[PDB]
């Protein structure tokens, strides 16, 4: 995250931290007790499966405080549509092996409903982007969660207030500023794009790419989770199968 | 569907009107207005009209800048058009006065009439809304002048005539001539 | 090595922490970048080994 | 100047047509009027009723989460998985300790 705070521990209780072997990755959103939403590219070349783990109630890196609760990623699912070391598409579905328990410190984000979503959320101007990902460009990633709030663009907007990069698809929303200084950065893919609405907070976006990180004349591309929303719920009612990585159909 | 074109700004003593084209063919128009950081409100869903009232909206802080958008749709992100940012404050046009009377020197009033704008479920004067940055121009009859920053001129003795004025302003900033009045 | 191997580490506009390989020609060596997960370019390998293979 | 004075001195009383619907007001101006309308009203001829719009697009039917619309019918409210709509039929309360984008800290 470039330009947000630390984000206060148990405020953003939802973050997931991905890591492989010990070693930072990517972020996740937990929306249940055994499904954590992330990003599709945070997968490239993964070969030790056995390592990836994720962390729920974590906060502060540097420590170990207790609140932490870790599980191995039992299975990655993507679309069947998501073309390796690409932008389009760009989610993944992980099933823990065992459920997390639900404390104040680890609690999930509501997936929406996506008439809602698109009715109601996508016109909802700010929404808050977290991670312990970079916090500048060529920066260092933070010990301690971030948060940051943007502003959404209709993709019209965006491509207009954008200096003239990969294509910003229906399956994407851009969100930030283009002033070179806020905007998510490396170590926050798979994070959430999270938004309030009356009293709740549900999951929008995903943290995918940009141009780099809060460069000017240029906004934060995530992945637009409404396009998904049955695609997910029919895996997560779906009756479980074996491989480690399943491609699913989409739509 | 076709995209709307010549979004313009209505707006008489904050009564506003945002208007465009063109006249739709198999199409509905749906207007979203929202001030720089607060969210989208839709206005006039799903309209056959080329015109959307936005007055309530606006009253809500006559001071901050507006944008609105249309919408299009037959009769994924829709087909829209944006408008130019709109200040109610500093661009609402100042309607026609009227002099309330005049009493013999004259002493010439003139009306403090009611705006768009509303507070606890009232309207307010254009006195209540622009206080101090109000002044008016009395026309005498050759012709002569008077300006205050209240409802009244005391003149020397007819005919008369007012014009309100927010001198402060870079646009907008003569109402028109109200009716004409002699002794 | 091939030319691409004089070709600057890309990581390229996704934000994942992917720790990859790529030869640096100046110290005509390997080294290692975060590759962001997608787009990547063709001096950007696995491990040292089969970038120092390859360059 | 004196045209634009000229312009207004031979301009008639758009207002003569009485256009002003449902209690509005009708005040003249230059070529044209404004309409003052009662509370529940809007619209440049105050036609619009601020009571009919009672549709999931509309501020989200004035449900607090799910809406949905039906033809020949009102709209209905509903809720997330963990929730439960109220008596009013717009709210939802929660049903578990830990309901989906709720704050623990932020709540106690
Ligand atoms: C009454 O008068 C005005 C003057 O043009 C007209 O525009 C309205 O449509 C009518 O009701
Ligand atoms: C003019 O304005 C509207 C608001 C209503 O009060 C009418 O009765 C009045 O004449
Ligand atoms: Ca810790
Ligand atoms: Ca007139």
């Amino acid at each position: 995250i470039v330009g947000g705070k630390v984000c206060p521990k148990g405020e953003c209780p939802w973050q997931v931290l991905l890591l492989v072997n010990g070693a930072q990755l990517c972020g996740g959103t937990l929306i249940n007790t055994i499904w954590v939403v992330s990003a599709a590219h945070c997968f490239d070349k993964i070969k030790n499966w056995r390592n990836l783990i994720a962390v729920l109630g974590e906060h502060d890196l540097s420590e170990h405080d207790g609140d932490e609760q870790s599980r191995r990623v039992a299975q990655v699912i993507i679309p069947s549509t998501y073309v390796p070391g690409t932008t389009n598409h760009d989610i993944a579905l992980l099933r823990l092996h065992q459920p997390v328990v639900l404390t104040d410190h680890v609690v999930p984000l509501c997936l929406p409903e996506r008439t809602f979503s698109e009715r109601t959320l996508a016109f909802v101007r700010f929404s808050l982007v977290s991670g312990w990902g970079q916090l500048l460009d060529r920066g260092a990633t933070a010990l301690e969660l971030m948060v940051l709030n943007v502003p959404r663009l209709m993709t019209q907007d965006c491509l207009q207030q954008s200096r003239k990069s990969p294509n910003i698809t229906e399956y994407m929303f851009c969100a930030g500023y283009s002033d070179g200084s806020k905007d998510s950065c490396k170590g926050d893919s798979g994070g959430p794009h999270a938004t309030h609405y009356r009293g709740t907070w549900y999951l929008t976006g995903i943290v995918s790419w940009g141009q780099g990180c809060a460069t000017v004349g240029h906004f934060g591309v995530y992945t637009r989770v409404s396009q998904y929303i049955e695609w997910l719920q029919k895996l997560m009612r779906s009756e479980p199968r074996p491989g480690v990585l399943l491609r699913a159909p989409f739509p | 569907t076709v995209a709307a074109y010549n979004l313009t700004w209505k707006s008489t003593n904050f009564k506003t009107i945002l208007e465009w084209e063109p006249k739709p063919v198999n199409q509905v128009y749906t207007v979203q207005i929202s001030t720089k950081s607060g969210d989208w409100k839709s206005k006039c869903f799903y309209t056959t009209d080329t015109e959307c009232d936005l007055t309530d909206e606006i009253v809500k802080d006559v001071k901050q800048t507006y944008l609105a958008r249309v919408f299009s749709y037959p009769a994924g992100e829709p087909l829209y058009e944006n408008s130019p940012e709109f200040t109610p404050y500093l661009e609402t046009n100042l309607g026609q006065p009227t002099i309330q009377s005049f009493e013999q020197k004259v002493n010439v009033t003139v009306e403090d009439e009611r705006t768009l704008v509303r507070r606890n479920n009232t309207f307010l004067s254009l006195r209540d809304v622009f206080g101090k940055d109000l002044i008016y121009t009395l026309y005498y009859w050759g012709k002569k002048t008077a300006k205050t920053n209240t409802n009244e001129f005391l003149i020397d003795v007819y005919c008369f005539s007012v014009q309100a004025v927010i001198p402060s302003r870079t646009v907008n900033r003569k109402s028109t001539d109200s009716p004409v009045e002699c002794m | 090595a091939p030319d691409f191997c004089l070709e600057p580490p890309y990581d390229g506009p996704c934000r994942a922490l992917h720790l990859r390989y790529f030869y640096n020609a100046k110290a005509g060596l390997c080294q290692t970048f975060y590759y962001g997960g997608c787009l990547a370019k063709r001096n950007n390998f696995e491990s040292a080994e089969d970038c120092m293979r390859t360059c | 100047r004196t045209k634009l004075f000229w312009i207004s001195y031979s301009d008639g009383d758009q207002c003569a047509s009485s256009p002003c619907q449902n209690g509005g007001s009708c005040k003249d101006q230059l070529q044209s009027y404004i309409c003052f309308c009662l509370p529940a009203f809007e619209g440049r001829n105050c036609e619009t009723h601020k009571d009919d719009q009672l549709i999931c697009v509309n501020e989200n039917g004035g449900c607090e989460q799910y809406c949905s619309d039906h033809t020949g019918t009102k709209r209905s409210c509903r809720c997330h998985e963990g929730y439960s709509l109220l008596a009013d039929g717009v709210s939802c309360t929660p049903t578990v300790e830990y309901p989906c984008g709720k704050i623990p800290i932020l709540e106690k």
